[PDB]
């Protein structure tokens, strides 16, 4: 068993990054209502949108909010050669309305650490760039 | 090509453990995870990786590169968020 379907709304901070076509191409997390975190190798543009509160990209016309991006902050220490500091902060033009299926995730401290062996979760639609 | 939101639980593989699978490319700005027997990762690129912190789901990493298997031999690689906090605050308070 590699993984299973998630209960809708079980991971509120989890967004889907898409382009003008409406096609998902990367994941991201809501760390605030106007700030979204993601990866640099994802190459996000102000031309891309942030879909929140979604679960099934199939149909299920669940109430999803298509947020707009205003700024993109790609860590400066990141290359396509050494792929380090793979982090990117997105600033939304329109903010997100927190709710039952949309909230933000807590960030840790520069001195916080998750020891080897502790179990953590990861979520997504399985779409990687590299 | 799953249409639904998927989830998986995978522990953290020590630095030494992830090194004998990927090499020197692994630095301290990275976190690896994987579970014996697994041969697939569910997260997307830039997708979260959350661990419990005194009762709260906290972002321990971001789906970076090498996230295709997710096994103890080929653990996935994540941006160690913890180590990237000093940069996030800077921009969160200067823009
Ligand atoms: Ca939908």
């Amino acid at each position: 068993v590699n993984g299973e379907d998630a209960i809708p709304g079980s991971w509120p901070w989890q967004v889907s990054l898409q382009d003008k076509t409406g096609f998902h191409f990367c994941g991201g997390s809501l760390i605030s209502e106007d700030w979204v975190v993601t990866a640099a190798h994802c190459g996000v543009k102000t031309s891309d949108v942030v879909v929140a509160g979604e679960f099934d990209q199939g149909s299920d016309e669940e109430n999803i909010q298509v947020l707009k991006i205003a700024q993109v902050f790609k860590n400066p220490k990141f290359n396509m050669f050494t792929v380090r500091n793979d982090i990117t902060l997105l600033k939304l033009a329109t903010p997100a309305q927190f709710s039952e299926t949309v909230s933000a995730v807590s960030l840790p401290n520069v001195d916080d650490d998750f020891p080897p062996g502790t179990v953590c979760a990861t979520t997504g639609w399985g779409k990687t760039k590299y | 090509t799953p249409e639904k939101l998927q989830q998986a639980a995978l522990p953290i593989v020590s630095e030494a453990d992830c090194k004998k699978s990927w090499g020197s490319k692994i630095t301290d700005v990275m976190t690896c995870a994987g579970a014996s027997g697994v041969d697939s990762c569910m997260g997307d690129s830039g997708g979260p990786l959350v661990c419990q912190k005194d009762g709260v789901w906290t972002l321990a990493g971001i789906v970076s590169w090498g996230s295709g298997v997710c096994s103890t031999s080929t653990p996935a690689v994540y941006s160690r968020v913890t180590a990237l906090m000093p940069w996030v605050q800077q921009i969160l308070e200067a823009n």
